[PDB]
């Protein structure tokens, strides 16, 4: 759990890099661990970190005790209020030795079979469009109190 | 010498397959009638199927006349067969590989060494373009020429349960395949099936060429469906029975997806690894000829 | 001195050892800090588990203390072949058999050992049943016809458990307003056709629905049962229901979990009324009759085990986890090991598949030769015909 | 009762399993009796299926919540959390006897 | 008797419970069981405790 966990950060902080569309030395596309057997936490685990929940991005969720807030993560999504990403969570959750990709993942994994013919990588792999999602929380860990002005 | 028709051998009453039902002699079609799908929340997308290796394994020096189809249908659907790839008889067929061989494939689906009297056997023509492909299941347990076993079950699933625009597509949700059902009737259907004389459907799957292919194709689309639900109920995860007001049934979770078990039970045949890695390439093989 | 003696030698004695037959279990880890054993128990739904790992306070004549003094001696006061450098002991390499046989013989025993009580456990394993009280929707239902319905406490003592071995999500809770599409998913969801009531008024198509799909509603209680369902109809009554029994191969089907072929269905219909110490007299018969043959080692092993195996039940016993925490988990398809999601009534393979050739037999009319019933009437015998 | 919710389902284990029965026979005979309706609360009744007896599985729930109550027993000297265990097995032995 | 499995009795850790229990657990007299099963029906006057 606490390996997965750190590379589920280290995933998500590498595709947030991606999404912001500058270049990156990544050393491997998809940097987290697929399971091949794991109990229920690591398919939970394995699945909201495929998903790259918006949550994340936010810093909603508290790194302090990260597989904890991951845990609770997967929670929320098993039961998520949106349809789409409840039944993707759920069929992530169902297929956790498949690894889970976005399209824009997937072409530079085409990129790099195309660099090196050779190249191994892992074959079981579903291609999902994301989720887009409106809600942008406020958030920031570390020291300081709101001074809110009420309207 | 059995003369191959315009069709298929399988157009011979001969080689009619049929699953006992209802007390009767049905043919798959009627039995795939019965079959309905749950669909589940899963996805399978087919991925292309390797190109099946150039290699025809060694035809060892064999004195006897192997039973091959026993072998290849009791590794597919044989109640009971394990270690299939321990013996290695299956490389036998590339005994037939070779223009103008002496060896014989007799319908009675064993490969004679030489032609013998009162033995029908097929054109060997026919059997040459048959085993050029179908040696290569000599090949399933060697490991550098080992076929996928959990990507190729998309395509059974897709060629089994995929409605007509699923399979146009190439990806239908995950099924969870349904039928009225007798008592053992998994067991029973398996066992009508290893009985099934395949080669006769291999064989004109692989000479037979042009529009009598496609016409082929679409005749025992039903059978060879047959074949691939035998070896999902193989695979099959769990396969449990549903009361539903004095009738029963059957249910299997699910189509299309190995669940690679190997612990036996009795509602249905199970593979033992070397049976899935056998099955794998048969399937690939298979479906490779079937696409094209 | 000897450190050489342990790591080249006695390291690979116990890398053989590792692979003897009867050395099942996994070990150790390597991590203090996490390593716990797996836990497995023999659980069964109508009876309470056996723990495999217990600390039942058998001694097993001393072997349970540990004396960690033995170190001493070990450092101190004892030869190795190896520590002897100079001469030269020549290193033993003892014959595979002696052990092998052994564990064979062992393995032989406990096999056959369960026969008798498997054989009749697999035969009752569809006989337990909960009542249910059947209420009738409309005019000229016979009694057998209506909703069924069986109370909350007969959920959790029989189905409920049943429901964790066969390994499905728990059934949905109707709230009255679920559409019938709703109750059909749950039933197809998990197997078994089982939905709990919950709260509200039921809609009249839910109704129709579990009166025409002989879904069992698990009520709460029986209080004002109709005020729970919309009797537009105007038929269903609080008075107007029938109690039976329903026997659990009535409403699981599972072919390595609950016998539920006909001819044992007959088999069950033509049994006596039975209890925990029926049953048992009648596996103790089976073992009076099949006297098993045994290897001097096994009557040996036998005499030290060596006697009662009667207070486990086994109805439908199963091999399974707990949490350390206590609770009993389902079957793990990615932990635990293949053979454990069901025990096959703990027969061989052969032996079911000799058993459904069986119950072939016993379903055969022409053995079916105990006749019921009678007819006193005063004719002559003119032309004897006993057809 | 708002949060003694334990010690209410710890009281439900005391509840009869029995049923009350109308006094039909004595009624009958007109023998005394001094209820205006009478009837005496019978233990508990046949056994209605096969195998499984009602009164049997509900000792079972009962002795599965004492043990339930048992395990969350904290208790801080080793030897009484030996006898903790010791009480859980001999509670799955008690199960046995009453079946 | 069978009020412990085997070998619960033997067992030391099992002592303080095996006490309890022995401490509970009366020896049977046909007369005092036959009275329980009576009481149970039998009018009583004088209230029991
Ligand atoms: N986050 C999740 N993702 C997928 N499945 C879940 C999740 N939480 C629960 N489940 C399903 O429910 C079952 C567990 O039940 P339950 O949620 O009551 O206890 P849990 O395992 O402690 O999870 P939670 O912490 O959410 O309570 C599992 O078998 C699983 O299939
Ligand atoms: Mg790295």
């Amino acid at each position: 759990i606490d390996h997965f966990a750190a590379k589920i950060l280290e995933d998500w902080r590498q595709k947030e890099k991606l999404d912001k569309g500058a270049l990156v030395e990544a050393d491997r596309v998809i940097q987290r661990l697929i399971p091949l057997s794991s109990s229920t936490y690591v398919q939970r685990l394995a699945a909201i970190g495929a998903l790259y929940p918006n949550e994340f991005t936010e810093n909603v969720l508290d790194l302090s005790r990260l597989s904890t807030a991951l845990l609770q993560l997967s929670d929320t999504y098993y039961q998520h209020a949106n349809d789409q990403l409840r039944r993707l969570y759920r069929r992530m959750y169902n297929d956790s030795r498949t690894l889970y990709m976005t399209q824009r993942h997937q072409e530079l994994l085409l990129a790099q079979i195309t660099a090196d013919p050779n190249i191994l990588l892992y074959p079981y792999t579903y291609i999902f469009t994301t989720i887009p999602t409106s809600m942008n929380y406020i958030s920031n860990t570390g020291q300081g109190r709101i001074k809110h002005s009420l309207t | 010498m059995l003369q191959q028709p315009t069709g298929g051998y399988t157009t011979l009453e001969q080689f009619a397959f049929t699953i006992r039902n209802d007390g009767t002699n049905a043919t798959p079609t009627q039995f795939l009638q019965l079959l309905s799908y749950e669909a589940t929340e899963n996805e399978l997308v087919k991925k292309t199927i390797p190109t099946p290796e150039t290699h025809l394994p060694s035809a060892r020096n064999v004195p006897g006349n192997v039973y091959i189809e026993d072998a290849i249908t009791q590794a597919l659907f044989g109640i009971s067969a394990q270690n299939v790839n321990a013996h290695g008889y299956f490389s036998r067929l590339s005994a037939l590989a070779l223009p103008n061989t002496s060896a014989r494939l007799g319908l009675d689906g064993v490969i004679y060494n030489s032609e013998t009297i009162n033995i029908p056997f097929y054109d060997p023509a026919a059997v040459a373009n048959f085993a050029a492909t179908y040696a290569k299941l000599g090949n399933a347990s060697t490991p550098r020429y080992r076929a996928d076993m959990i990507d190729i079950y998309a395509h059974v699933g897709l060629e089994l349960a995929g409605t007509d625009a699923e399979r146009a597509a190439g990806v239908m949700p995950v099924k969870r395949a349904k039928f009225d059902s007798w008592e053992g009737s998994l067991i029973s259907l398996s066992r009508d099936v290893v009985n099934w004389k395949i080669l006769a459907f291999l064989i004109d799957l692989c000479s037979l060429e042009g529009e009598a292919l496609r016409a082929f194709k679409t005749r025992n689309r039903d059978v060879f469906r047959m074949m691939l639900f035998i070896m999902s109920t193989a695979v099959a995860a769990n396969v449990v029975n549903r009361k539903v007001t004095k009738r029963v049934d059957r249910v299997l979770e699910y189509i299309g997806v190995n669940s690679m078990r190997t612990a036996g039970r009795t509602a249905t045949i199970t593979y033992d690894l070397s049976r899935h890695e056998f099955a794998a390439k048969f399937l690939q093989l298979t479906f490779t000829r079937w696409n094209a | 001195n000897i450190a050489v003696a342990h790591t080249d030698h006695l390291s690979v004695v116990y890398a053989t050892m590792s692979n003897f037959m009867l050395n099942f279990t996994n070990n150790f880890s390597g991590n203090h800090a996490t390593f716990k054993p797996d836990q497995y128990v023999i659980t069964s739904p109508e009876g309470s588990y056996k723990p495999i790992i217990e600390r039942q306070g058998e001694t097993v004549d001393g072997l349970t203390i540990i004396d960690t003094s033995i170190v001493w001696p070990i450092l101190c006061q004892c030869t190795y072949p190896l520590v002897r450098q100079s001469i030269m002991e020549e290193i033993v390499y003892p014959d595979p058999s002696t052990t092998l046989s052994q564990s064979l013989s062992v393995a032989q025993v406990l096999s056959k050992l369960t026969l008798p009580d498997a054989f009749i456990n697999m035969i009752l394993s569809g006989g337990d049943s909960v009542v249910m009280r059947t209420y009738q929707t409309e005019a000229d239902d016979d009694l057998d016809e209506g909703i069924r319905m069986t109370t909350y406490d007969q959920y959790l003592s029989h189905i409920r458990e049943r429901l964790h071995i066969t390994n499905v999500p728990d059934p949905i809770y109707i709230t009255g307003a679920s559409t019938p599409d709703q109750i059909a998913a749950s039933v197809q969801a998990t197997h078994v056709a089982v939905v709990l009531y919950q709260s509200g008024v039921i809609n009249g198509p839910a109704s129709t629905y579990l009166r025409e799909n002989e879904v069992l509603v698990v009520m709460p209680d029986y209080y004002d049962v109709v005020s729970r369902f919309a009797n537009a109809n105007l038929q269903m009554n609080n008075n107007r229901y029938h109690e039976s029994v329903l026997e659990i191969a009535d409403i699981f089907d599972q072919a390595d979990f609950i016998q539920t072929s006909d001819a044992v269905r007959q088999l069950r219909a033509l049994m006596p009324t039975l209890s925990t110490s029926q049953i048992r007299h009648a596996i103790e018969r089976i073992a009076q009759i099949t006297d098993v043959d045994s290897t001097d080692y096994g009557k040996l092993t036998l005499r030290f085990l060596g006697t009662l195996t009667r207070s486990l039940k086994m109805q439908n016993a199963q091999i399974r986890r707990i949490r350390p925490d206590g609770t009993v988990l389902r079957y793990d398809d990615q932990i635990d090991i293949e053979a454990f999601r069901w025990s096959r009534y703990f027969l061989d393979e052969l032996q079911l598949r000799r058993l459904s050739v069986g119950l072939r037999l016993i379903t055969n009319p022409r053995i079916a030769r105990r006749f019921n019933g009678v007819r006193i009437m005063y004719l002559t015998d003119d032309d004897p015909d006993p057809d | 009762l708002a949060g003694a919710n334990t010690i209410i389902a710890i009281m439900r284990l005391f509840t009869p399993q029995g049923f009350l029965r109308t006094d039909d026979l004595a009624i009958a005979a007109n023998f005394p009796r001094a209820s205006r309706n009478p009837q005496t609360y019978i233990p508990y009744t046949n056994q209605r299926g096969t195998v499984t007896n009602e009164f049997a599985s509900r000792f079972r729930t009962i002795v599965a919540t004492l043990a339930n109550v048992v395990n969350e027993r904290a208790v801080q000297d080793d030897m009484q959390k030996a006898t903790r265990s010791c009480t859980k097995q001999w509670l799955r032995h008690l199960e046995t006897q009453f079946d | 008797k069978r009020y412990f499995p085997e070998n619960l009795e033997q067992n030391q850790s099992a002592a303080r419970l095996v006490s309890a229990v022995k401490a509970r657990a009366s020896e049977a007299d046909i007369s005092s069981i036959h009275l329980a099963i009576a009481r149970e029906v039998s009018p009583m006057f004088n209230v029991h405790e």
